């Protein structure tokens, strides 16, 4: 009937950082760590090595990147 | 005369001018001068010495 008290209790935290902030920002850093592969992506793709592993490998974009220079037309 | 290569001339076209010239080679084992045929490293030779 009556309340003469207030019950409650401590989460979780380090400083300025709590459990319950980190569960809120987890799914939008997923997102930054898809995004920054994407960059990565653009800035290494004259990289042969990055092109023979990843990028010729993708659909009508892969066969793109191939040289089909005959071998009559090469010095070395 | 690796620059003419795909350019103006095929690769097997280029080796057969090149080897018509002669340059120095490294000395023998006793030392003396030596001669050998171009390659596609080298560069057109000139008129005069
Ligand atoms: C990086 C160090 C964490 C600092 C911190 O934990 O800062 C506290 C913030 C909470 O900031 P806020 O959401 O209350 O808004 C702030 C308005 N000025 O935690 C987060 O950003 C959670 C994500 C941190 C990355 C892990
Ligand atoms: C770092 C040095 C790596 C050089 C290399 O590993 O590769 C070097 C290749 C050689 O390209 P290229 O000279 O054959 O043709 C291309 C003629 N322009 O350039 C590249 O990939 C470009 C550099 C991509 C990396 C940028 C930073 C990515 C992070």
């Amino acid at each position: 009937a009556y309340t003469s008290h207030l019950s409650s209790k401590t989460g979780l935290h380090f400083g300025r950082l709590s459990l319950r902030s980190l569960t809120a920002y987890a799914p939008n850093l997923m997102l930054w760590g898809g995004a920054s592969m994407l960059g990565l992506f653009v800035f290494t793709e004259g990289w042969p090595k990055f092109q023979d592993t990843l990028y010729k490998k993708i659909p009508l974009l892969g066969p793109t990147l191939e040289d089909h220079t005959p071998p009559e037309d090469k010095p070395n | 005369w690796r620059t003419l290569v795909g350019v103006s001339h095929t690769n097997e076209e280029v080796r057969n001018m090149a080897e018509e010239f002669e340059y120095d080679d490294e000395p023998d084992e006793q030392g003396n001068p030596k001669k050998r045929p171009g390659k596609l490293s080298d560069y057109i030779p000139g008129p005069y010495p």
